[PDB]
């Protein structure tokens, strides 16, 4: 109903704790040439964008809190000129994260779905184009932040991206586990269950909308409800929401890439 | 058979073979090691100038 | 930073460019094993699909994806020190000789020492039941029966997910039956996942032996990335 | 080997002309070429180079905006478009082969020739003729503005010798080796300003005019000869 | 009959058994344990190597310490230049298993054999400019494991079968073959002046050959399983050959016996390759554990280890200036290490 006040002694907790998993994860890659395959590249793309992500929360945070606590005095003139940059490198790494896990997704399915057609297909070169010009895309829709600034219009664009970017993740997932469905019944029906598949996709589709989600209701009715008094109790709590996305940051480089038997040795 | 009797040969060309102690294999090991440990790059370093896989 | 030099760094650019060609080619081209029994038919297959010596390579691609099948001949009788080299292979072919009813048992040993090596652990079997049509003649035409040779084979009847070509005796089919069942039998036990055992039934004319070849590489990749996302 | 090039002959002040040379009997993808030029009666001059893959080109500073060198892998030929001629071109052009890894002998074949008629570093070889007796040992002497002993060790002093009506021919690549097919007599000495070439006993075979390259830097730049009569 | 000769041959082991604990007074840790240890020894990779398209399995140095040439189960062999980086050569093979390969003393030749039972030879000083096959050297018929330089015409090799021979290359006709063993030849090290030669093959035992003699004029019985590398030490009195178990041992031919073995209880893999220090100071093992220990020729103490590598080692080599060690592992890595001061 009210805006709140989560302390920032928990930013703190949760940017220090996805900067070191997210670290151990980038070193982890570059400490291992067995490990300079595409699907280990956009393990790292995913990587440090969540890192810029948590910075970025953290970053104007720390700003709120230096500036508010009236130490070190500035002029009000360019936290106006600031609160605007912050908001922009958000929606930069925000589009990044969304991207290289969809950037996860589609490897793996085409790695499934096109087996013998794959190694002919997808050398190092193109993942690090692909990676790059993902980056880059994210970068001008975040200009696009301020110069076409918000106008009720990025505001669909960005809503539908995400509630198609959320489809797509579902779908790709959920034939991945068909397959295997199929793959377990034949195992089995030979001379001597799937419920590893259902986790698997359980726990990597709900951390995505559970963590996800939230923020874009928020956004949907902000820009469709901003006056019913119980969308405005709703919209009410957009601290929580980024302890969500927070929370995503942390747990994504546990269940892409520490799900992984040589990475997880190499660290 | 044959076999057998070139494995009997065999032996008996290697028992009619001079040995010497094993104290001196391993003292004339050990004089090797010491005569040529000025030369030797990879047990006593060199200095970087030298060395041509840094200079 | 003389011409001599960089004359010389522009040679081993040209190099590493040709090699950098012939990666694309190395990857993209799944390497199989071939190992049998004399008697089996090995290169009978190898020339079907490809239509003191050592190694007899061999080529053969379906549907746009290169195979590189091996063939070892003229080596010792252990297998030892030479099978490490065919890690990191996509599969080994197996052929046995299914008419022969007292090689059998040899052939079945071979298997097991393939299928249990420290190696070849993450790697797949296929086999090939060959020369079927030579049990057809040595069944249909009562002689020297399984059991002779086989004690169980008493007590065993078709399982029910057998698929018998029409034209064929319910008691044959036990007998194309009962090797598969033994070979799955070495296959079941001792492996848990990591590899599988793919048994076919083959005559030594059947020209459908490359799509088998196919289809089945294609299932262990996919197993293979399927168990990499835990999916499986 | 063998290297012959065709293409020369009486050219109008003005025109152009295209030389090739047909190669035949080496891999000639393998090897970056050369050419040499040499006036009706005076030294060696370098004037382009195409190394192997077509990646680096050189010229010399007078005929930099007017030749232009191309090659042929395929087809085992190597071309010389030459364009606007001038007197000053009037020359023997050679075509001379070159290959650079750890341990190659650069210009170790040296095509026969074509003529053409139109109607930094400065190598000094003071001395220009000698009188010899068959049995004598000789010693023929080069002098360089720069030093050539480049800090990898190398000296990149080149020897040659063209017999009386012949093609040049490699008698030692930096500064103290042997070319392939030459007699262990020659031997090369030197310092990294002034060198030397010491014939041990000299036969009826070996008169001719002795040229020293450099091969620090382009553009090559020659000596002008130290002719040995008999 | 045939109990008769056994039992001769029972009565001769035993001499031979005899004979070597006699003379067996000392132990070589007894007459070290004065002996100053190195220190740890820190060599870092200087230059690494890329280009093999899968695993390597041989390397061998040029004599001029600065050339390197490598096999790898793609088909190829890359001459090197250590010192800049670069690619000299590239031989494209016949058989893609190719197992060994040598360089010749001279420069001029390169040797390479595998499971196609023919070693390759290759000039690579042609007027033509592109290195061709020379000679195809058959007769083997097993797998062929190490081949080594005599000269620039005549080399040793060593086959699947229990069998190492030499040949002619001029001609192509084994001059003399070399039959005592029982199981698979693994490796092979020439001395340093080509008058004899080891190998060990597959079944516990090392045996000395005269090249000139055939005869096997040593044999060592000290191991536990397949001997995967044997080399000299400098003075050619020693060689130290290591096992498919996780022990290297040192033997003398003088006095026909084990000396020191070079183990560790926190060692399970096996040995691969093992290489002499110029000075018979440092002794370099390859190992299953993806990385390289050098250990003290007569301490028996690691004074380092080569943690560079992401599989395998296979191959292992010291250059004749003692300046340098490069290693090739199953990544297709080769790397080239020497100390700092």
């Amino acid at each position: 109903c009210e805006q709140v006040f989560i302390k920032p002694e928990v930013f703190l907790s949760l940017g220090i704790v996805s900067l070191l998993e997210n670290i151990l994860v980038i070193l982890a890659v570059v400490r291992n040439g067995n490990l300079h395959s595409p699907m280990y590249f956009f393990l790292c793309s995913l990587a440090v964008a969540d890192m810029l992500v948590s910075v970025s929360n953290a970053l104007e945070t720390i700003m709120i809190a230096i500036v508010h606590s009236d130490y070190l005095t500035f002029e009000d003139q360019f936290i106006q000129h600031m609160d605007n940059i912050f908001d922009s490198m958000i929606c930069i790494s925000l589009v990044a994260s969304i991207c290289n896990l969809l950037a996860i997704a589609v490897d793996r399915y085409v790695t499934i779905f096109y087996a013998l057609r794959y190694h002919s297909i997808m050398t190092v070169r193109k993942a690090l184009t692909l990676i790059v010009a993902i980056w880059v895309c994210c970068g001008v829709c975040g200009v696009v932040f301020i110069v076409y600034s918000e106008s009720k219009m990025v505001i669909v664009c960005l809503i539908t991206m995400f509630f198609a970017m959320m489809l797509l993740m579902g779908t790709l997932y959920v034939h991945m586990f068909l397959f295997a469905r199929l793959h377990v019944k034949r195992i089995a029906a030979l001379p001597p269950s799937c419920m590893k598949g259902a986790v698997t996709i359980t726990i990597l589709l709900g951390v995505f909308i559970f963590c996800w989600a939230p923020f874009f209701l928020h956004l949907v009715l902000i820009i469709t409800c901003p006056t019913n008094p119980y969308c405005i109790c709703y919209t009410a709590h957009f601290n929580t929401y980024l302890v969500l996305i927070m929370c995503n940051s942390v747990i994504d480089p546990l269940i892409y890439a520490f799900r992984s038997l040589e990475l997880r040795n190499t660290f | 058979i044959a076999q057998a009797r070139k494995l009997v040969e065999q032996l008996k060309m290697e028992a009619n073979i001079d040995r010497i102690k094993v104290s001196k294999a391993a003292a004339d090991l050990m004089a090797y090691c010491e005569a040529h440990a000025k030369e030797d790059p990879l047990l006593t370093p060199v200095p970087a100038s030298e060395n041509p896989f840094r200079e | 930073l003389s011409a001599e030099d960089k004359a010389a760094v522009e040679r081993s650019k040209m190099i590493e460019k040709q090699l950098q060609k012939d990666k694309q080619v190395y990857r993209a081209t799944h390497r199989l094993l071939l190992l049998g029994a004399d008697n089996s038919g090995k290169s009978t297959i190898v020339k079907q699909m490809r239509i003191t010596s050592g190694i007899f390579e061999t080529k053969f691609q379906v549907d746009k994806v290169n195979f590189h099948m091996f063939d070892v001949g003229a080596q010792r009788d252990e297998r030892r020190k030479w099978i490490q080299c065919f890690n990191d292979v996509t599969a080994i072919i197996f052929v046995v000789d299914s008419s022969d009813y007292n090689r059998l048992q040899e052939a079945l040993n071979d298997f097991k020492s393939i299928w249990n090596n420290r190696w070849l652990r993450t790697i797949s079997v296929i086999l090939f039941l060959n020369k079927q049509d030579l049990l057809a003649e040595k069944v249909l035409a009562g002689k020297s029966k399984i059991e002779d040779y086989f004690p169980e084979f008493a007590r065993y009847t078709t399982p029910e997910d057998a698929t018998p070509e029409p034209g064929e005796d319910p008691r044959v089919t036990r007998a194309k039956y009962f090797i598969r069942d033994e070979f799955l039998r070495i296959s079941t036990a001792s492996g848990d996942g990591r590899h599988y055992c793919y048994p076919h039934f083959t005559c030594s004319v059947d020209t459908e032996n490359a799509r088998r070849i196919f289809n089945d590489c294609r299932d262990i990749i996919q197993r293979m990335h399927l168990r990499q996302y835990e999916l499986l | 080997v063998q290297l012959v090039e065709s293409g020369g002959g009486l050219v109008q002040p003005g025109g152009s002309r295209k030389l090739s040379c047909s190669a035949s009997g080496f891999a000639f993808s393998s090897f970056g070429m050369h050419w040499v030029r040499q006036a009706p009666e005076k030294g060696l001059e370098w004037v382009a180079y195409i190394s192997s893959g077509s990646g680096t080109i050189y010229y010399a500073d007078t005929v930099k905006g007017r030749f232009t060198i191309s090659r042929d892998d395929p087809k085992n030929t190597l071309f010389l478009q030459m364009t606007s001629l001038r007197s000053e071109d009037t020359a023997m052009y050679y075509c001379v082969r070159s290959i650079y890894y750890y341990g190659s002998s650069p210009f170790d074949f040296w095509g026969q020739g074509t003529t053409l008629t139109v109607s930094d570093i400065v190598m000094t070889q003071a001395t220009s003729s000698v009188p010899v007796t068959p049995g004598e040992s000789v010693s023929i002497s080069c002098r360089s503005s720069k030093s050539l002993l480049h800090s990898n060790g190398n000296t990149y002093l080149y020897w040659f010798l063209q017999r009386p009506g012949q093609s040049p021919q490699l008698l030692i690549y930096r500064m103290s080796n042997l070319a392939s097919g030459v007699p262990d007599r020659f031997s090369g000495s030197g310092s990294g300003t002034a060198f030397t070439l010491t014939i041990s006993r000299l036969e009826a075979e070996d008169v001719g005019v002795y040229y020293c390259m450099q091969h620090l830097e382009y553009p090559l730049t020659f000596g002008a000869g130290t002719k040995l009569e008999l | 009959e045939l109990d008769q000769l056994r039992q001769e041959a029972e009565q001769l082991k035993n001499q031979i058994r005899d004979a070597r604990k006699a003379c067996a007074d000392a132990t070589l840790s007894q007459i070290t344990n004065n002996i100053d240890p190195v220190g740890r020894i820190q060599m870092r990779t200087r230059r690494t190597l890329r280009g093999h398209l899968a695993k390597i399995y041989a390397m061998h140095w040029g004599t001029d310490s600065r050339l390197l040439v490598s096999a790898s189960q793609d088909g190829k062999l890359i001459i090197w230049d250590s010192y800049t980086t670069n690619k000299v050569h590239a031989i494209p093979l016949r058989s893609s298993w190719v197992m060994t390969c040598a360089y010749a003393p001279s420069g001029n030749y390169v040797a390479c054999g595998g499971l196609d039972n023919i070693c390759s030879i290759y000039n690579l000083k042609t007027r033509e400019g592109n290195v061709r096959v020379s000679r195809e050297l058959a007769g083997h018929t097993g797998y062929l494991s190490c081949c080594r330089f005599l000269d620039d015409n005549q080399i040793v090799t060593s086959s699947g079968d229990t069998t190492c021979a030499l040949w002619d290359i001029e001609t192509g006709q084994q001059t003399t073959t070399f039959t005592g063993h029982t199981g698979d030849v693994m490796s092979l090290s020439l001395a340093p002046d080509t008058r004899l030669f080891v190998s060990g093959a597959c079944d516990a035992s090392a045996k000395l050959w005269d090249v000139r003699e055939g005869m096997c004029r040593q044999t060592f019985t000290g191991h536990e399983s397949d001997i995967n590398a044997i080399c000299f030490f400098p003075n050619g009195n020693a060689f130290a050959t290591g096992s498919d178990d996780a022990t290297c041992r040192l033997f003398d031919l003088r006095a026909d016996q084990e000396l020191m073995t070079y183990s560790h209880d926190n060692i399970i893999c096996g040995i691969t390759s093992v290489s002499f220090s110029k000075s018979g100071r440092l002794l370099l093992a390859g190992y299953d554990d993806f990385n390289c220990n050098v250990w003290d020729a007569l301490k028996a103490d690691r004074a380092g280890v080569l943690a560079g590598h992401d599989n395998r080692v296979s191959c292992l080599g010291v250059t004749d200036d003692g300046m340098a060690v490069a290693t090739g592992s199953w990544d297709s890595f080769l790397k080239i290490w020497n100390g700092s001061s």
